[PDB]
Order: C-alpha cells, then structure tokens, then sequence
DNA sequence: CTAGTTGATCTCATATCAGGAGAAGGAGCAGAGCG
DNA sequence: CGCTCTGCTCCTTCTCCCATCCTCTCGATGGCTATGAGATCAACTAG
C-alpha cells in the first residue's frame, strides 16, 4: 500500500523546487526496483540477478 | 503439374514460373504443413520470397487437401506499406483467391467485424497490418484461421510488445514468418520469432537466454577467454541444428549464379566534421549534460539523441544563405552534394536514406536548393499514396533522387529503379540499414548498384557503427556460420561520448558426434 | 463524398570506551522412565 | 542399555527505553528521470 499525498506532503521551498518526503523517495526506490525486477523476470536475466 | 509426397499438386504453369530455389521453398513449406509446424522464410530480401507463399498456398488450395477442404480462411499480417502489394501479388499469380484488405483504406466500407466474419466463412485471405492485429486480438482470434503468415515478421521480435502477444494468440500450427532478417540485435529476438512459429522448440525465454544467449554472446567479445569462445561455438552450433528445419534462409550467394543479379558494392565514406559542426560537437561532449549522463544520473537516451543530431546536422542551434538546414554547415551534406552532383551528371537514379524524419526534411529543402527532382516518402506521407509513389518512381526515370526514412523505406518495397544507394545516417540496428541498402539490389535490378555509408569519423556515429558491426557478427555467428571472427576492434563501453577526429545412426556416429561437441 | 492535413495519442525501439534491563532461543547436559 | 523427553542452567542475542516545556541561531538540502517514427483515428479543411 502506497499512502496518499497527505501522509507524504511535497513541501514547496522558498522558490519552485518541490521537495519530496522521505516516504516518497523510498517509494521511488521501491517502484524502481519493482519495475526492474518485473522486466528482469519478463526478459533475459540470470537467476542470481533476479535473486 | 508438380507432385510432392502425399497429395500436394501445384499447377505446372505456376511451378514453371518459379525458380529452383522457390520450388524448394514450396516443398519446404509443404513439408512443414505436414508436420504441422511453422517456419521462417529467411530468404535474403529481393529473392522473390513472397512469390513462394503464393505458390504454396495456391498449390494447397488446388490440391484440396483434407475440418478444412483444402485451404481454410487465412490471415496475412504485413507492414502497412505493402498490403496492396500483396493484394496485387495474389491477384496476378493466382486470381481465384479472395484477398480482403483490413484497413482504413480497405475496400469494404462497412464495419470490419463483418469483414472478418465474411472471410472466416467464405475462406478468403485476409490481409492486415500489425496494428489491426494488436487492436482486434479479440475479434480476430475467434475464427479458426488456417494460416497466419506474418510478413516482415521481425516486428514480433519483442516478446513483450503487445503486437507480439496478439500474434501469439493465434491457435493454428501453420504459422509462417517471412523475415529477411530474423535476428537483428540479439537472440532474444530469435527466440521470440521461434516462439511464434513453434512455441516450444527453443524453451522458455529465461531458459533460452541462460543456455544460448549468454554463451553465444560472450563468445563474441574481444576479451573473452578461449574457453568461452568454444562454449559459444558449441552453443551456436546447437542452435543452428535446432533451428535448421524451421528456417529456410537462402543468401544471395547460393542463388546468384542461378539468378544473375548485377554487381553490388558496399563502399563506406568516413566523413569529416566541419568547423561549425566540430565546434558544436566538441562543446556538447564537454557539456555538463554529457558528464551527468556518464554519471548515470538520468537516461542515456537523451545524450545519444543529442549526439546523433549533432553529427547529423547542427540542428541543436541554427545559424541570408545561412538558413536552417544549410548544406555547407555540415560535412556529410557536403559529401552528399558532391556525390549527387557527379551522379546527376551520370544521368543516374539515386536512393538516399535517413534514419531520421526531420532530417529527411532538411534533405528535402536541400534538394530544393539544388535542381534535383526527388520524391520523399516517410511515415507522414499517406499510406494510400504509398504504393503508387513507389510505382511512380520505378516507372519513369524523371525522378532522380528518392528521399526515404528507413522505417517505411525498408520493409518489402521494391525500388529497382534507383541505381545508387547512400545510407546517410547510421542506426543502432544493423538490419535497418541492411534492408535500406537492399531496396535496390533485388530481382529486376538490371543495372549496377553501389552502397555508400556516410559516417563521421571519431564521433558517436563510428561507435554506433561498431555496435551494429558487433551485432552483425553476432547474427552471423548463428545464421551463416558459427566460425565468426571475434570483434577485436572495441571493448564497447560507455565512452562513446568523445570526439577524436582524423589526423538409423549406428551409435558410433552418434557417439563420435557427441564426443566432438563435448570436446570443445 | 474524398483526399489532405493536423492534432493527439498510442506503441515500439534504441543503451550500458561510562547502558541496563528483561525476555526468547538455543545448547549442553543430568537424569528419569522405559522398551 | 540405549533411546527418548523432558527440564534446568548458561549464554547469547535481541529489543526496548531513557523528564517537561520553551527560545534562538546556523548549515544543508533541497533534481530532472528524454526522443523520435509510424499507425489510428477523429476532426476539420479544402476539393
């Protein structure tokens, strides 16, 4: 379960740079590796790579 | 008539029109039909590969082989350019079949599903495109097709594309791929093609990679240990043996004496980057963006696009008589000017290809700037105007040069009218430029043709050239012969951002064969 | 009606040290039935 | 007479917890993840 935006608000700094929450960065890592694992299982990858 | 094993009689007049190799093909296709297996017609393009399907299906219908009384409803999936070409071909080489086109152009002018039903009931030959296959996997895969020919079937080379899955939803065993190059980048493409034609032969995709792609690839690298070279050699031979029955690949050397093609040439020209071109390239390689890409902070593709553009023309930045797309601003355009000058003086028809589409526009405005009468043909040119454009260019010699994007420019069009071919822009895919250059040197090309590959020395394009060479060697190692020489020129790393301009078997035959393979 | 044009809009292809306390598990082992 | 099934010890992980509230300053970090060709389709635009 990925929480809503209220639990991880993207606070705007003095300028326009929108800083993301720690939860959002972590979910970014999770989605990155999840997509990476999904393609590695779908396409050519070694068993140790998937592991 | 000509007669084969069980009941296959193909009409004699039709047979006599064929060549010897095309006759072999027809026999091969029928043997597959007997096995109920599929195959890849990997004949090199121009070798009249399509005619073989016509002959075989004609013979099958005529023989009335016994669910189906001869030839049932069948679907042809071919690239959008060539649909009417196939219709024309069926119509001439065998009028009796009904060949319905499934397209916006089409000829039906009602709902399409009615047409699908009509063909599936009256047993026609439904031509369609890969898109309409992707978009009506539901409708189309409800009608017990008898044959599922895919022309230029390499488009199914991605096992996960939607079109691939849609094509692999068809149920009949009589699946055929007509693909001049059934392997273009790596064997994953091969597995995909075999999994359409013959779903189990090469195993699952993971297992295929594990067992074949990894070893065969590792044997190509320059630094590979000899042990690994020999594992690659073994695996490559196993693969050829596995795929031998189901791939009929006649190159244009085992038929040349029996077919009499003209001379072919493959010159390469290492173009030199002009001053402004050099400056923009030298700056952008030194730019922070390239440095960040080297650090892996974002996608590499952006950098590669930028570099290719720079080498292709300074269209990163535009600089009277210095308007956008000015020839003198970029060296390759200077070379093209000289070549088209000499060739126009030779009264010769040229065929200029470009991987890009907007660059095809800059080439177009150039050819306006010159007095060269051209005809341009890319993805934006209407499909209905496509085959008539090809026919027009082939019928008269008034049209001198023929701008082409390689993606529609390749893929089954016949362009025998042109004589000289120049590949202006490299690709990461060797097959693209190969089919491009092969548009001319086909059956019916009654005049000599030479191929010029224009390349920028020391820039990205040379490294892309190295990529497509390494790919070509990998394809050769598994299609033409596994004794390929190792690609020693480069280590093929991410240092391609630099500018370095010039200046019964009786169980002893078996065991002997086994010992041979396992000695490697 | 019919080509032609034009947005969207999708798909596909390209690359490599001054904590402490308590609770839970495991290991070693004495010993007691007991078959 | 060896096998089991306790159940005691001892160690060893292993986890958790560490007053309230309030003021100020100061330093760091605060990113996109791209491109283009071809095909469909539906909107117009002209004929």
């Amino acid at each position: 379960p990925v929480p809503p935006l209220s639990v991880r608000p993207a606070v705007v700094m003095q300028g326009s740079a929108r800083n993301q929450d720690d939860l959002t960065h972590k979910l970014a890592d999770i989605v990155k590796i999840n997509n990476q694992l999904r393609r590695n299982e779908q396409n050519g990858a070694a068993a140790h790579v998937i592991a | 008539d000509a007669e084969f094993d069980e009941g296959f009689k193909v009409p004699g007049f039709l047979f006599k029109k064929l060549f010897k190799y095309q006759q072999t093909g027809v026999r091969w296709l029928w043997e597959l039909h007997c096995q109920q297996a599929g195959g890849i017609l990997g004949d090199e393009m121009g070798l009249g590969r399509t005619i073989q399907i016509i002959a075989f299906l004609a013979g099958l219908s005529y023989s009335k082989i016994r669910r189906f009384e001869g030839l049932g409803p069948t679907v042809i999936v071919c690239p959008t350019t060539v649909m009417h070409q196939w219709v024309k071909e069926f119509h001439t080489w065998w009028p009796p079949f009904r060949v319905a086109i499934l397209h916006e152009t089409g000829s039906y002018t009602h709902k399409k599903e009615k047409l699908i039903r009509d063909v599936a009931h009256c047993h026609g030959i439904l031509i369609t495109s890969y898109s309409y296959i992707r978009l009506m996997q539901d409708d189309i895969s409800r009608y017990d097709w008898h044959y599922v020919i895919l022309d230029e079937g390499h488009k199914i080379r991605n096992p996960n594309a939607a079109v691939t899955l849609a094509c692999k939803q068809f149920r009949t065993p009589h699946r055929i791929i007509l693909s001049g190059s059934p392997m273009q980048n790596n064997l994953r493409e091969l597995w995909s093609l075999f999994d359409f034609i013959f779903p189990g032969k090469l195993g699952t995709l993971p297992v295929f990679m594990e067992q074949f792609s990894v070893p065969i690839t590792m044997g190509g690298y320059s630094n590979a240990s000899p042990v690994q070279v020999k594992t690659a050699y073994k695996c490559a031979c196993v693969l050829r043996d596995t795929i031998n029955p189901y791939l009929l690949r006649r190159m244009k050397s085992d038929v040349k004496m029996s077919l009499s093609l003209p001379d072919k040439n493959e010159q390469v020209l290492f173009c030199r980057l002009t001053d402004e071109q050099h400056k923009v390239y030298q700056n952008f390689v030194d730019s922070k963006e390239v440095y960040r890409i080297l650090n892996g902070e974002m996608q590499i593709f952006s950098g590669l696009i930028a570099l290719r553009k720079i080498c292709n023309h300074p269209d990163l930045f535009s600089g009277e008589e210095d308007q956008f797309g000015y020839w003198k601003r970029s060296g390759k355009m200077i070379v093209v000017e000289s070549l088209l000058k000499i060739w126009h003086k030779q009264g010769q028809r040229v065929l200029l290809f470009s991987q890009s589409r907007q660059m095809l526009d800059i080439l177009e405005v150039f050819l306006r700037a010159q007095k060269y009468t051209y005809l341009k043909m890319d993805g934006t040119t209407t499909i209905a105007s496509r085959q008539p454009l090809i026919t027009r260019y082939n019928e008269d010699t008034s049209i001198f040069v023929f701008l082409l994007t390689t993606r529609v420019g390749g893929l089954g069009v016949n362009l025998t009218g042109a004589n000289r071919v120049v590949i202006y822009d490299p690709d990461w895919n060797p097959s693209t430029d190969t089919q491009a250059r092969e548009r001319a040197w086909r059956i019916g090309q009654k005049k000599q043709v030479t191929v010029y590959r224009l390349l920028t020395a020391g820039t990205i394009e040379e490294k892309i050239y190295h990529r497509q060479i390494f790919k070509q060697f990998l394809t050769n190692r598994v299609l033409k012969d596994p004794k390929q020489r190792r690609f020693f020129k480069s280590n093929d790393l991410y240092e391609l951002f630099t500018l370095t301009s010039p200046d019964p078997l009786a169980s002893s035959s078996l065991l002997a064969k086994m010992r041979a393979r396992n000695h490697l």
